[PDB]
DNA sequence: GCAGACACTACGAGTACATA
DNA sequence: TTTTTTTTATGTACTCGTAGTGTCTGC
């Protein structure tokens, strides 16, 4: 758990690393962070999303890129691909005997991963255009 | 022309500037004339002037050019293991006493080893100092400085002459603070200086820091009692009366409310223990209730000195005084 | 010639006749030396009683100045005394002959309680094998840190605390050799505050003579900072005779007036708690509370709260003692 | 960027609460001869924001350009230990508690090298450097004893701003050498004003009742209040007055643990509760916060004549936990003592 | 597009060894005049500047002012795989997040390409005042390296004095003082052994040993070395590396002891 | 004012490397006759008596007599960086603590002044008896070093005997015994390789091999060594330097107890 | 005369334990 | 009828692996 905490902390930008200790980030800014990162999203294309849904997706990928969190595909012995966070902070947050909560679907997490990839390349192009 | 904080600007350069520690200052002034300086063990509360006295004595004895050749100052900020005592301290104590003062002032025929903060040294490293102090006493001297004399072993206690630095009385501390405020062109009222010497509790470093910070806060105008109460962290009497009313109520919900309100206001638990202790010893409670409550206050202060949680210790103390106040109701 | 030395090192008993207290032990050691029957010695006792001075006087009596460096191997806690030193320099010193003059050699091991158990186990057959050639003197303050195998091989002498009746003439010799004006109560305060230790009685004498120029009772108790007997009697009378507030005010005024420390007050009140004919249930509670208060003063703890608890430990038992009748 | 970091104030004149303290801190650091500071208060009060505002007031706007620096320190046991450091061109930010019991080796070696050297450029930078020792209450007493002569010798070229939660864990030699600055937690009105200004700058509308409930549930922690407000905005955009506020899992896990304690008093239930306490200690929750949550939930189930005894037992086993090294022994001893007291109270 | 070509592969293979244990990263500033690197250490004591002009390269392409941030631990292992007399081409795209180094194998049969991830570091230029120094002297490079190495076995901090006579190195410790001097060595056949003085005001400043050792780790790039000192300005150690450019080291002095009378 | 001047630095290096693992600290007794050093080892078993003459130095001045006790590890580190063909100046003031070693670099360009802090040990003078010995053997130093190295492989304590025939070495060890006896080896072309017996009464004494092997490290100082033995006085190993002085090693016999049977 | 091979001791590194 | 792993902070002692290095062999 300490190795996972240090791996989560070392990925954040140093401008926001100084604003909170890892202890306070673990106690206060992890479960609420995961509740921020998991909104109610229909499994529909962004094209059919409303302008408000596009703004919510832009805010979601902004706070995903701020903390260097991303979804990647994981293999299972049962034969089904899944999407999981590459820093797996759900085991940092969640507890065994705690009431179940609704997870995001496969289409929504694939949409978030594709959006974070195109947002990283758009950020690279914007930084090339500024410089 | 850089500014310097007043704790270092008003450090005693000579032994005549050290305040209230008359016996050790008289011993060091006799040793300045040529008397046989013994091994020294300075111990007492923080801020009483143990380091400044021996640095002023070393500066008076050796001058500027012989401080690097006659004084070895080791503190807890550097490594003092068994090998540092066996190699570095013994080889320094075995050196010759050469070098004379160029200003014509007399120079003593010994070196000085200032082992500041000797509490942190281990028992083996303190046991390695014994025959180094005894055997090399012709050419060097030792000055152990600590806050607790119980953490220094009894052979080193026996080998050194023990001087206890008392907390500074209100007369000497007030005189020194008024001299510092006169030399800095700042004006402080009598109520302000009375509350300052009440708050500082014999810590002259704390008093100089509070005086400098009150000067910087007000900009150089008159320092009243209100800025001293603001910067000293003193809990107001309304909070203490509310705590005692919550204890006299006998309900634990109001007790939890006032404890959480004092914790959320960031008040230090040591200050709350001091103010509650003053209120308890200065009211009309019975002797048994005062006895039990002051014993719990001492236990709570000991627990806070061991780094326990403030909220749990304060709620335990508040539960004890609530039980005592509701016993007679 | 005049030398700038502390009085605990300027006035050292270079001969066995200058030590004061342990006359039977020193007579036995003198008869060991005069008959050349000196065994492996084990000198133990509290600090400041004259064990290192005893073995240095014996070594200077046994050996001349032209051969002292080849016959005596003195090692202490400032030296490295690991098992490679027992197998190295100590074994080579014990197993070889002398250089200049024929005789038996001496290995002084000062602070023998600081040695590791491996070194103490390696020393056993070095002591037993070369008894004819060399002799060993182990000196310690704590006998429990020396293994029983080394305690069996060395005959042990308990250098107990120096009685104040025999501590006075040596202090008088130091006073008459230093031109110090001292009264009878000053000497009594010196031998009271020393408590079987001649280091602390010389240190206190030198410190008082430098601080004040005279050595009386008031000057000694002011330079040391120790409370007087009358102050402790007043503190006990206030804690047993009146309520919490008046006793607290009087003890606080007495501590602020004279600059007293709570550790010495606790020690003297502990000494007074056994002379006073308390009930046995009261004495157990008082000793437990005073031990707790003494333990709480070893850390960063406010001394005013601990003074209030010291008053509280007696204000608890006031009505118990009175109603016991 | 979250709402905790997007609308953080940059200067001392932009603080929503403790404005008098902001003016006093601006007057304190203007001359440059200010002593070492000890910023203490509850978590989430705004201590680090005020420290960064003090640094802006001292140096330029270059204190916001921070970077990660890695240092390798050799212990006396010759074990190389890696320590991260937030740094700028004017100051450094060190957390020595990441070295644990080796934190003294950070103070004796890494810090003094900072203190013993003057600065490169004395025009863009000022006459002194600042070192921010974060969370000095978690330092061992050896490190705090190594701190004091470094703080006293080189205080004209290196100023220090220690930050902590409780000053009782700081030794009196360190507290004597620094000016203690108390930052209390903001009140309910201040947190409601902060949340209203954040929602207005985001273009949203926030009811007063919802902001009052957020400030009540956050327990005067502005960071947790802002995170809860942003989570409530994410999970439901129309801000209802009775909207369900999300909660942390370890807090509700502590509540369920204390419910499991008070439900049955048996050694089998004690072994289940010990498993729950390992689950809590597994997720890097500090044991004093576990003890505080256990007390705060168990006092809701006790009677009026048992709460003082339960609180005294909690404080006693918390102190014994601080004296020791294995938290599970003292936690299970507290739970077993409470079970014995609760069984005695219920059967009598 | 950043495209640079080296004329000799030994320049990087003698300039990256000093920065291996000195600075934690390499920040290259791309400009029309040349490449600039200004890095401060983690202790905020030492500062490294390296300015290589565009005329010293075989070819140099620069259209936009860019900055690349590379680590040192991977670049040091990449440098040791390269040869000595081979050519090294540095390539960096406008949109990519990596830097490519292409050189020749030591077997001289294949081309080796190594790619490094560009670390996004947020730094600012400190800005040297470039003020007039109170003492400027010239020394041999290898002699200065031997001088700094000889005082390593004596003490952990050295004292540099510079009067009009010459430059005096001292190292006072528990063993004893080691004092060496250099003065008036202009009567030699080689032009690189001329120890000369160029200013007037004498200075005496105490510096650390490890930073001067890391500074003398970059000796054989230049034949001579230049030392600059003043009352409060840091020590400046300058190498004029052939024709491509120059390297500067800034070392802050130690805090002086309380030697009041 | 004391000022000695070694014409070459090799002899001081050989002396301080002979005593490095043996002597704890060097006590140079200074007079107008020369430089004397009588120091025991750390085990108080061996004794070293070095006597260097004033005529062997380049310049030797001594106003008042001195006794300079100094550490040996520091002087060993100073003499490690000293040439074998350079002039080395030892300086000492009247009432100062700095013993100065001034020498030149191996490049023979720059000067080097290394100070040492004198120790303040009060050491009682050890009386050398200077009596007649019952066995005096002149033998080559290299053969003595070789035979000590060859007996170090067999045992640890060696019984050396001497009689009218010659010297004899025995090592009763764990592998077995090794008995090497040499005599009348003066019938060669060389003059250094010769065994000469001068005295009468046979002696047999047992010594440690570690101290003999430490004593044999002065082999380049003298081509011919002298062994003096008797029934009471210790083992003396005398090295006669060519034009500087001499070196005496004293080693005490071990305690050997016969079997009761 | 100089390159290769041999054992030699000094030094760096990992590990355990410390009680009656 | 039941078995894995690193923290405690120094100081010492043991054990083992590695690397300059003095010396011997040979063309
Ligand atoms: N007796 C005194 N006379 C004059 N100034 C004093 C005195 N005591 C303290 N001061 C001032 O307070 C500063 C702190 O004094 P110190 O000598 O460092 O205290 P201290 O005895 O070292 O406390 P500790 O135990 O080390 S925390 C000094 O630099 C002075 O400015
Ligand atoms: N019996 C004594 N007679 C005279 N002076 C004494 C006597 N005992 C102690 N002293 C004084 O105390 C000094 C030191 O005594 P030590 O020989 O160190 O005693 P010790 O009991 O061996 O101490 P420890 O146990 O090693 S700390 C002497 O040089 C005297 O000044
Ligand atoms: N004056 C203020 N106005 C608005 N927000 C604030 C103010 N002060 C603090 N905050 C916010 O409250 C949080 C407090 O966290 P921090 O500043 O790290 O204090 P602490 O160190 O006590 O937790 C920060 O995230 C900050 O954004
Ligand atoms: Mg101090
Ligand atoms: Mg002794």
């Amino acid at each position: 758990m300490r190795n996972l905490i240090q791996t989560l902390v070392s990925g954040i930008a140093p401008a926001t690393r100084s604003r909170a200790t890892p202890q306070a980030l673990l106690l206060d800014a992890l479960c609420l962070l995961l509740d921020i990162l998991a909104p109610k999203l229909r499994p529909v294309s962004t094209q059919l999303y409303s302008t408000r849904e596009k703004q919510q997706l832009a805010s979601l990928v902004g706070t995903m890129l701020a903390y260097s969190l991303t979804y990647r595909q994981e293999r299972t012995p049962d034969g089904q691909y899944i999407y999981r966070l590459e820093p797996n902070v759900e085991e940092l947050c969640r507890f065994p005997e705690l009431p179940a909560r609704k997870p995001l679907t496969y289409q929504t997490k694939q949409l978030i991963a594709r959006e974070i990839e195109v947002e990283k390349m758009r950020r690279a192009e914007a930084s090339a255009r500024v410089e | 022309a850089k500014p310097v904080p007043w704790v270092e600007k008003y450090r005693p350069k000579c032994v005549d500037e050290v305040a209230f520690q008359e016996e050790v200052v008289a011993v060091l002034k006799k040793s300045l004339e040529g008397a046989d300086l013994p091994n020294l063990l300075f111990y007492g509360p923080p801020g009483t002037g143990k380091t400044s006295t021996i640095l002023a004595a070393a500066r008076e004895l050796f001058g500027p050019e012989l401080f690097r050749l006659r004084v070895l100052e080791l503190n807890a900020s550097d490594e003092r293991g068994i090998q540092v005592v066996r190699e570095k301290v013994k080889n320094f104590a075995q050196l010759t006493v050469s070098g004379s003062r160029s200003d014509g002032k007399p120079c003593p025929p010994f070196k000085i080893v200032i082992l500041d903060e000797a509490d942190s040294m281990t028992s083996a490293a303190q046991a390695a100092l014994r025959r180094t102090m005894e055997k090399e006493s012709k050419t060097t001297r030792f000055c152990l400085i600590c806050n607790y004399v119980s953490r220094i072993i009894e052979p080193l206690t026996s080998r050194c002459s023990k001087f206890r630095f008392k907390p500074l009385s209100d007369k000497i501390q007030q005189q020194r603070l008024l001299d510092i405020a006169k030399k800095e062109n700042v004006k402080i009222s009598d109520e302000g200086i009375a509350y300052l010497v009440k708050v500082s509790e014999g810590d002259l470093r704390k008093a100089i820091t509070f005086l400098q910070s009150a000067t910087r806060l007000t900009g150089g105008k008159e320092i009243t009692e209100k800025v001293i109460t603001d910067i000293a962290g003193v809990i107001p009497a309304e909070k203490i009366d509310g705590v005692f009313a919550a204890c006299q109520s006998g309900s634990f919900d109001k007790l939890e409310a006032v404890v959480k309100d004092l914790i959320d206001e960031g008040h230090a638990a040591t200050q709350l223990v001091n103010q509650l202790h003053d209120v308890v010893v200065e009211n009309n409670l019975s002797d048994k209730q005062k006895s039990i409550i002051t014993e719990k206050l001492a236990e709570v202060d000991k627990c806070l000195a061991d780094g326990a949680d403030e909220h749990l210790q304060l709620i335990s103390l508040c539960a004890t005084v609530m039980q005592q106040l509701s016993q007679n109701c | 010639k005049i030398r700038n030395l502390p009085w605990v090192e300027k006035y050292r008993p270079q001969t066995l006749n200058d030590l004061i207290s342990h006359q039977d032990i020193l007579s036995t050691i003198q008869k060991f030396i005069n008959e050349d029957r000196l065994p492996h010695l084990l000198l133990y006792g509290p600090p400041g009683t004259g064990k290192t001075s005893t073995i240095l006087a014996c070594a200077k009596q046994l050996y001349k100045d032209k051969e002292f460096g080849s016959m005596v191997l003195e090692l202490n806690a400032s030296d490295d005394r690991g098992i490679d030193i027992i197998r190295g320099p100590i074994l080579s010193f014990a197993s070889t002959r002398t250089i200049f003059k024929k005789g038996f050699k001496l290995v002084i091991l000062d602070e023998a309680d600081a040695m590791t158990q491996d070194a103490q186990n390696a020393l056993r057959r070095v002591i037993e094998k070369f008894t004819e050639n060399t002799r060993f003197c182990l000196i310690c303050n704590y006998l429990s840190k020396i293994i029983p195998a080394l305690q069996s091989r060395c005959t042990r002498f308990r250098f107990g605390p120096l009685t104040p009746e025999l501590m006075v003439p040596r202090l008088e010799h130091v006073v008459e050799e230093e031109k110090v004006d001292i009264s009878e109560d000053g000497m009594k305060a010196l031998v009271t505050l020393s408590s079987g230790d001649m280091r602390r009685a010389l240190n206190i004498l030198q410190s008082t003579n430098m601080a004040f120029g005279k050595v009386t009772e008031e000057t000694v108790y002011t330079c040391t900072g120790h409370p007087l007997k009358s102050d402790i009697a007043n503190i006990l009378d206030w804690m047993l005779n009146q309520d919490f507030t008046t006793a607290y005010r009087n003890i606080t005024e007495l501590k602020t007036l004279k600059g007293l420390a709570l550790h010495d007050i606790l020690t003297e009140i502990h000494l007074f708690v056994h002379r006073v004919d308390f009930p046995s249930s009261v004495r157990i509670h008082l000793l437990t509370k005073m031990a707790d208060i003494e333990y709480r003063l070893s850390v960063g703890t406010n001394e005013k709260i601990q003074l209030s608890s010291l008053i509280a430990a007696f204000q608890v038992t006031r009505d118990l003692i009175v109603a016991e009748a | 960027s979250l709402w905790v970091d997007k609308y953080r104030p940059c200067s001392l004149g932009r603080l929503d609460y403790h404005k008098e303290q902001a003016a006093q801190l601006r007057n304190l650091v203007q001359c440059g001869d200010f002593p070492h500071l000890l910023v203490y208060g509850p978590s989430g009060a705004g201590k680090k924001t005020r420290i960064m505002c003090i640094l802006r007031e001292l140096y330029g706007v270059g204190v916001e350009k921070l970077r990660i620096e890695h240092q390798t320190i050799t212990t006396p046991s010759k074990k190389k230990i890696e320590i991260s450091t937030i740094a700028s061109n004017y100051h450094l930010e060190v957390n020595p508690s990441d070295a644990g019991n080796s934190d003294r080796v950070v103070i004796q070696e890494m810090l003094k090298t900072v203190a013993q050297s003057q600065q490169l450029e004395t025009n863009s930078q000022r006459d002194f450097k600042v070192v921010l020792l974060t969370e000095v209450d978690k330092l061992t007493k050896d490190a705090q004893h190594a701190l004091r002569r470094t703080m006293e010798k080189y205080m004209s070229t290196c100023r220090l701003i220690l930050c902590c939660n409780s000053t009782s864990k700081v030794i009196p030699p360190i507290r004597s050498r620094c000016l203690a600055v108390r930052v209390p937690a903001p009140s309910i009105e201040d947190i409601c004003h902060v949340l209203s200004t954040v929602c207005k700058k985001e273009g949203l509308n926030l009811p007063s009742q919802l902001a009052h409930r957020l400030a009540e549930k956050s327990c005067r922690n502005l960071r947790k209040a802002l995170l809860m407000c942003e989570a409530c905005r994410v999970q439901q955009y129309p801000f209802t007055a009775d909207q369900e506020i999300p909660e942390t899992d370890w807090e509700v896990y502590l509540r369920e643990t204390a419910n499991a304690i008070v439900s049955q008093q048996t050694p089998q239930r004690l072994l289940e509760v010990r498993g729950r306490l390992y689950e809590l200690l597994t997720h890097c929750i500090p044991p004093e916060i576990i003890m505080k949550g256990l007390l705060s939930e168990l006092l809701h189930n006790c009677d009026g004549q048992l709460k003082g005894e339960v609180a005294q037992m909690a404080a006693y086993y918390e102190h014994r936990l601080q004296l020791g090294s294995k938290a599970i022994y003292h936690l299970e001893a507290f739970v077993a003592k409470f079970m014995a007291l609760y069984k005695k109270f219920m059967e009598d | 597009m950043f495209e640079a070509r080296l004329v000799q592969g030994s320049i990087l293979k003698k300039v990256l060894e000093a920065l291996k244990d000195l600075i934690n990263e390499a920040c290259w500033d791309i400009s029309s005049s040349g490449v600039n690197l200004q890095s401060m250490d983690s202790s905020h004591v030492s500062l490294v500047q390296l300015t290589l002009r565009s005329e010293g390269f075989d070819t140099y392409r620069c259209d936009r002012n860019l900055a690349m941030g590379v680590n040192l631990t991977s670049m040091s292992k990449i440098l040791k795989c390269a040869g000595n007399e081979d050519i090294i081409t540095l390539r960096a795209e406008d949109n990519a997040d990596t830097l490519a180094l292409v050189f020749e194998a030591p077997n001289q049969e294949k081309v080796s390409d190594y790619e490094m991830k560009l670390m996004d570091l947020d730094v600012e230029q400190l800005g040297i005042p470039e003020q007039e120094y109170s003492c400027v002297v010239k020394m041999p490079s290898g002699e200065f390296a031997r001088i700094c190495r000889d005082l390593s076995h004596i003490g952990d901090a050295v004292v540099i004095s510079c009067a009009k006579d010459g430059v005096k190195f001292s190292a006072s410790g528990e063993l004893g003082n080691g004092n060496i001097k250099l003065s008036q060595t202009s009567n030699v056949d080689k032009e690189e052994e001329a120890v000369t003085i160029e200013m007037n005001e004498p200075v005496q400043l105490t510096f650390a040993l490890r930073y001067l050792n890391f500074f003398t780790k970059a000796t054989p790039l230049s034949s001579t070395v230049t030392l600059s000192m003043s009352a409060d300005v840091p020590l400046v150690v300058e190498y004029k590396i052939a024709d491509m450019g120059h390297l500067k080291y800034y070392l802050a002095p130690k805090i002086e002891d309380e030697e009041g009378s």
